[PDB]
């Protein structure tokens, strides 16, 4: 299994919402007798390892945001971090696993990564991850609705 | 600064339930996440339960799965874990551990409670007796005494011994607690002091035992 | 499950010297690994996490490295109060998080000769119905020792317990002390009462004792 990342920059001004994707594409669930974390947060494109170091999103950990489910469910995060937070981390059967963050800021910039975790005989060795790039902007020089760049 | 103090624990019969308290001040209780991690006597630390910010979030070890029950009340600045069927291995002391929060949203557990013991057995609930053990007349060795006391027969642990009501710390050596073929524990206590101050200063050792609410205190003189 | 393998799990070494601690990881952990100090009656205290970072009022002589599967822990110039137990423990993304097993680090001294005492047992006991008798020795190094119970020149055998304390955070030393626990009525039997010890610091066995009735 692997993690595609069809977008690799979102530019956005405050006060939008931005939806980040991951493509999990081809889940390699060989029957049932396996669950996947997925999660989401903030980290840097370091010297050794890339998503390596993990930085919350908006106070909120790698924990905060994390779906727990087997490979047939969908899953999504509670109303509660919805409303309070304004992220909602969300898995669909389509492939599909997206985090949407309400009402931009210029703190909300940075590097994303998405990661998911194959649970299996009570063992997790085998993870991939992607990143993208989130850019919050200011003034009459920002746009008027966010944009995102395709990947290489 | 951040503290938490650990209570609840104590003896327990095989299947009976327990219920641990901690109580979190000097910190934003609300904003971190929480641990429990148990050490049994003599033996290495294992992870039992986390607990989130706002509790969305909840884990056990499979070991306690079922059977143990985490949550935390924020409106106290408290953290709970309830206990149930508890067997011989659940014996340890259990400590709550806030993890450092912060802004770097770090995960590492850098404040710990004292720690509650919790004893499954269904042995009886016993009190010490606490016998002085008097410096002697040749037993001084060269201008220095040592006395103390020797609090036997008593479960289970722990007990507490302080000298002088906590005032004499120097020279103390209270030792670690001996199980016997009684099924019983028992220790002693001793500190070294100047054999030209015997009749001078009075010495007292503080045995205390909250199991069976045994608070004692015994004068040692020369005999 | 992440399984903490750590090397090695009882450790001797002088004041000053280097010591390393190592703990390996059953699966690639990146660096999300926390070093924490035991000391005896203490609970565990944060000093380094995330592999490397140390902790605030941490001393510098303390450190840490390593990624993935293989880390270290080193303390530059062993002190007497690091006297402790060091765990590993992993901070991976998924909840088991496991500890090492654990490096017991106890310091290496000059040879030092335990000043020996003995104490009959109480009056309060003997109404009772036992008869205990303590035999301490005091402050000394190494840990290794022997201590013969004798009544009226008679070695015992299987009737006492010892125990003995951790190693102090200043002078690096030990205590011992040995129960022979006895019944009233045999306690009256025999007359003279002494425990003999054997020890490095004492070239000659040295012995305490106590004439019965006093
Ligand atoms: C973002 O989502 C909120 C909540 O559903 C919605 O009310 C709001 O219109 C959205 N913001 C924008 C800029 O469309």
């Amino acid at each position: 299994f692997k993690v595609a990342t069809p977008y690799s920059l979102y530019v956005c001004p405050e006060g939008q919402n931005v939806t980040l994707t991951c493509r999990l594409l081809g889940p390699v669930d060989k029957g049932h007798d396996v669950t996947f974390y997925k999660t989401w947060y903030r980290s840097s494109r370091g010297e050794v390892q890339t998503c390596s170091e993990r930085r919350p999103i908006r106070q909120l950990t790698f924990q905060d945001l994390h779906l727990h489910h087997g490979g047939h469910q969908a899953a999504q995060t509670s109303h509660d971090l919805a409303q309070r937070h304004g992220l909602e981390s969300a898995s669909d059967h389509h492939g599909n696993f997206s985090i949407t963050m309400r009402n931009l800021t210029l703190l909300d910039s940075g590097l994303y990564c998405c990661l998911v975790v194959e649970i299996r005989h009570h063992h997790s060795e085998h993870r991939v991850h992607g990143a993208m790039e989130l850019q919050v902007q200011t003034g009459k020089d920002a746009p008027s609705n966010c944009v995102v760049y395709p990947s290489s | 600064e951040v503290q938490l103090v650990e209570s609840g624990g104590g003896l327990v019969q095989p299947g009976g339930s327990l219920r641990l308290s901690c109580a979190a001040s000097g910190f934003t209780f609300d904003d971190y996440s929480m641990n429990w991690v148990r050490q049994a006597p003599g033996k290495g630390l294992e992870w039992v339960s986390y607990i989130s910010s706002d509790a969305d979030t909840i884990y056990y070890a499979d070991s306690v799965k079922g059977r143990f029950t985490i949550s935390r009340d924020n409106a106290k600045n408290s953290l709970y874990l309830q206990m149930n069927s508890l067997r011989a291995e659940d014996t340890a002391v259990y400590y709550c551990a806030r993890e450092a929060g912060g802004v770097l949203g770090r995960v590492d557990f850098q404040h710990w409670g004292q720690g509650t013991l919790v004893t499954v057995s269904s042995a009886s609930t016993k009190g010490p007796s606490v016998f002085p053990l008097a410096p002697s007349s040749k037993s001084t060795s060269g201008g220095t005494a040592a006395l103390g006391c020797l609090v036997k027969d008593y479960f289970p642990e722990p007990v507490t011994v302080s000298w002088n009501s906590g005032a004499l710390t120097s020279g103390v050596h209270t030792f670690p607690a001996v199980l016997q073929s009684s099924g019983l524990y028992s220790l002693s206590s001793v500190v070294t002091v100047p054999s030209s101050s015997l009749g001078t200063q009075t010495y007292i050792c503080n045995v205390n035992h909250k199991p069976s609410n045994t608070k004692v205190d015994k004068k040692v003189e020369p005999k | 499950d992440i399984q903490l393998t750590q090397s090695p799990s009882s450790l001797s070494a002088s004041v000053g010297d280097r010591v390393t601690i190592t703990c390996q990881a059953s699966q690639d952990i990146s660096n999300y690994l926390n070093w924490y100090q035991q000391k005896p009656g203490k609970a565990p205290k944060l000093l380094i996490y995330d592999a490397s970072n140390l902790g605030t009022g941490v001393p510098s002589r303390f450190s840490g490295s390593g990624s993935g599967t293989d880390f270290t822990f080193t303390i530059s110039s062993l002190q007497p109060e690091d006297i402790a137990t060091y765990y590993c423990q992993q901070a991976d993304f998924v909840p088991p998080w496991t500890f090492g097993g654990g490096t017991k680090v106890e310091i290496k001294r000059t040879v030092a000769a335990p000043s020996v005492f003995i104490f009959p047992p109480s009056d309060e006991q003997l109404k009772s119905g036992t008869a205990s008798v303590v035999c301490l020795l005091n402050n000394f190094y190494p840990r290794e020792a022997k201590v013969q119970w004798k009544v009226d020149n008679a070695l015992q055998s299987g009737n006492s317990q010892e125990s003995v304390t951790e190693q102090d955070s200043k002078d690096s030393t030990y205590s011992l002390s040995s129960t022979l626990t006895l019944s009233k009525a045999d306690y009256e039997k025999h007359k003279v009462y002494a425990c003999e010890v054997t020890h490095q610091g004492l070239s000659s066995p040295v012995t305490k004792s106590f004439n019965r009735g006093e």
